[PDB]
């Protein structure tokens, strides 16, 4: 995702969430980033998953300030290429490491 | 018939003060009357349950959090949480407050007041309420020192009696 379609999802998503694009990414990075680094430290945030079609919708939910923070991951299957050179070639490379 | 007058910075004109009243009958959940007045003109509004109702569903927050925040901004008891901006038009009327963090807006509440013709009463009653409740937080400051003071006397003596008890 670029700075085109954040605003129309963060305006679509809270229709009262004046901000520009760069705060609402610092906001989803600093919320993001300690349950990433650590399981469940925090424990503010909430995670919901949907399966529909191909896509995948991944809702987060914060309190920003103790005001709702609404998010919403659409994702799709990806291609050949990115899932190879992801996952496929450096366990190829982890493995010979491991053998030597 | 509880009320609340508070003084708020329009974003229009910074160094201009606005005054804001706003009155409730039971508990500011029910509904309440806000009037907005510089002196010159007062703008009066009304809030029913119906339509704190459509706000809280609306921005789909739970309704306690809702009026808390409300409450915070309009009545005046905000800390160093965060900090609110009010905007209001004179010529279309649309009263309407926002909290500000981290350039980060996000539109509590908007009223719709209505210019009142005559603004000589509304701003005479605020004055005339707020000399009353100056009279009798006087009055009763001044009653309790009085007791205050019957307090430290007879505790004195209670003392003195306490010592000669022991000694004898």
């Amino acid at each position: 995702v670029d700075t085109s379609v954040v605003s129309q999802r963060a305006k679509e998503l809270n229709k009262r969430l004046t901000a520009p694009p760069a705060a609402f990414l610092c906001h989803l990075d600093n919320l993001l980033r300690p349950l990433l680094k650590d399981a469940a430290h925090p424990s503010e945030a909430t995670f919901s998953c949907d399966c529909v079609a191909d896509a995948l919708i991944l809702r987060v939910r914060s309190e920003l300030s103790g005001l709702p923070f609404y998010w919403n991951f659409h994702c799709m299957l990806a291609s050949p290429s990115l899932v190879s050179q992801h996952l496929i070639r450096p366990l190829m490379g982890m493995s010979l490491a491991l053998q030597c | 018939m509880e009320r609340k007058i508070s003084r708020i910075h329009l974003v229009s004109e910074p160094s201009i003060t606005h005054f804001l009243q706003v009155s409730w009958e039971k508990t500011l959940e029910s509904g309440f009357v806000i009037t907005l007045t510089d002196g010159h003109s007062a703008w009066t509004g009304t809030v029913s349950e119906s339509e704190i109702s459509q706000e809280a569903d609306d921005m789909a927050m739970e309704k306690g959090k809702y009026v808390g925040e409300l409450r915070k901004a309009l009545l005046s008891g905000a800390g160093p949480a965060d900090v609110y901006t009010f905007n209001f038009s004179k010529e279309s009327c649309y009263f309407f407050f926002e909290k500000n963090l981290k350039d980060v807006s996000f539109r509590l509440g908007s009223f719709n007041l209505e210019k009142v013709e005559n603004p000589a009463e509304v701003i005479r009653e605020l004055i005339c309420y707020c000399l009353d409740t100056i009279a009798e937080n006087q009055a009763k400051n001044e009653h309790l020192q009085k007791e205050n003071e019957r307090l430290l006397r007879d505790w004195n003596d209670v003392q003195g009696r306490f010592e000669k008890c022991v000694s004898a």
